[PDB]
Formats: C-alpha cells, structure tokens, sequence
C-alpha cells in the first residue's frame, strides 16, 4: 500500500510506475555487482528511471541514521532468519570456505554491523556511485528507455 | 501519444554501446578519414561544377565582349572620319 516507508516502494506504486522491482548484489571474487532489476509498463517506463537515481543520490549527501535502524535491524533481521534447517548452514559453509575460509562470524557480523555509521554510509557511497559509469542491460519494449548520454549526466547531480 | 511510446512497432534489433569514456575523440581521425574525402568529394563534382565554369567564361567572355564595343572608338571608325 501507499504507507511504505521506502521512497520508491510507496511512489513507484503509487502511479504503478512499476508492476515490480527488486535490487541486487553480488560480490565476486575480485568483482562485485550492484544495482536492482525493475518491471513496469512501457509507456512510464522513463518514470522508474527518472525516480530510481535520486534514491541512490539523495543518500550520497542528505542521508540519516535512524532510516537505517530498520535496514541496520533489517539485515540482522535478514541474516538471523537464514539459519532455518539443515541445508542452508551446509550451503553457507562452502561458500563461505570459497569466499572468506573458515570464516563463520556469527556474532562479529552484529559487529561488522555495529561498524555502521551514517557518516560510514555517506563514505561508501562516495566510492561507488556519484559520477561514475554504468552499464545499460534491456529488452524490448526498450523503446522509450532514455538515451544513454541522459543517464550518465544523469547520474550525478549538478546538486539539483 | 507519448511521442516516443507509440511512434512504430519494431521486432528483433539489437543494439551495441560503449561509455565515451571508453573510446577517444580521435580514432585515428587523420588517417581514417582523409581517403573519405574523394569518394565524396568526387561524387557530386561530376553533376555540379561544370555549370559554373561556363559561367566564368561568361564573365570574361562578354566583359571582353563589352570591352572593346565601347574602350576604344577609333576602332570600327578609326579616328578618321
């Protein structure tokens, strides 16, 4: 419904600027991707574009600690719950022993959480986003998708 | 509509970009480019100039045409009678 506290999720919705959209990440072992995969209409779809970027920009100045909190409980909310039945543990540990070794940091991820500052945030995505240079994945009805050269000038803000 | 949501319909193209930032303002700019200049430099040149060259004539032509009916009278008369 329209009472969603994420930006997007409510306004996206609102208009239905899209029938669904999720994000991603997935960090190789010299590589990391970033980024989320969205479906709507063809004829709003500039919409989502218009209205995802912001949401990345707006937190690489303004951004806040307490709508962390959720995220912050979120993701410890996230991790906790991955622990049901046997298998996953079995999954985590390959893996895990092909990422990071041994490593099972189960208490130390809350520490590894506990490290999150707002400033922490607002240095992070310094590094990854504010003009910089995507790629474009898309299938048709491509048609309205705008141009690249918008979305690169796009991407960062003239502060607007 | 929307001008560009409803403009055609389109099936099965396919598209291939790089960032600018990918590649240089000057891919071999010089050494690429300058044969381009005949094919069509010489392309048009056989339909176009040949019109003007007789004009250029023209020019000359009449002005010297023009030139002696009045530069010099003792010509057709000479200055006798």
């Amino acid at each position: 419904g329209a009472h969603l506290s994420s930006p997007l999720a409510s306004i996206a919705a609102t208009n239905k600027l899209c029938q669904s959209f999720q994000t991603f990440n997935i960090c190789y072992a010299d590589t990391g991707l970033l980024g989320a995969h969205f479906v709507c209409d063809h004829m709003s779809i500039d919409d989502m574009m218009f209205v995802l970027q912001g949401q990345w920009m707006r937190l690489c100045t303004s951004a806040t600690e307490s709508e962390v909190l959720r995220g912050k409980n979120l993701l410890r909310n996230a991790l906790v719950s991955h622990l049901d039945g046997t298998t996953p543990v079995c999954e985590d540990i390959g893996r895990s022993l092909l990422t990071y070794g041994r490593r099972i940091p189960l208490a130390e991820w809350e520490s590894r959480i506990a490290e999150v500052d707002a400033r922490v945030v607002r240095e992070v995505c310094s590094k990854y986003f504010y003009d910089q240079c995507p790629a474009v994945a898309g299938f048709g009805p491509i048609e309205q998708l705008p141009d690249y050269n918008r979305i690169r000038s796009g991407m960062f803000w003239l502060r607007f | 509509g929307r001008q560009f949501g409803h403009l055609t319909r389109v099936r099965h193209v396919i598209t291939y970009s790089l960032s600018p930032f990918e590649q240089r303002a000057f891919p071999h700019y010089f050494s690429k480019g300058i044969p381009n200049v005949l094919r069509r430099t010489r392309a048009c040149i056989l339909r176009v100039a040949p019109p003007f060259v007789a004009f250029y004539l023209v020019y000359t032509w009449g002005t010297q045409e023009f030139e002696k009916s009045k530069r010099k009278n003792p010509a057709a008369y000479e200055n006798d009678r």
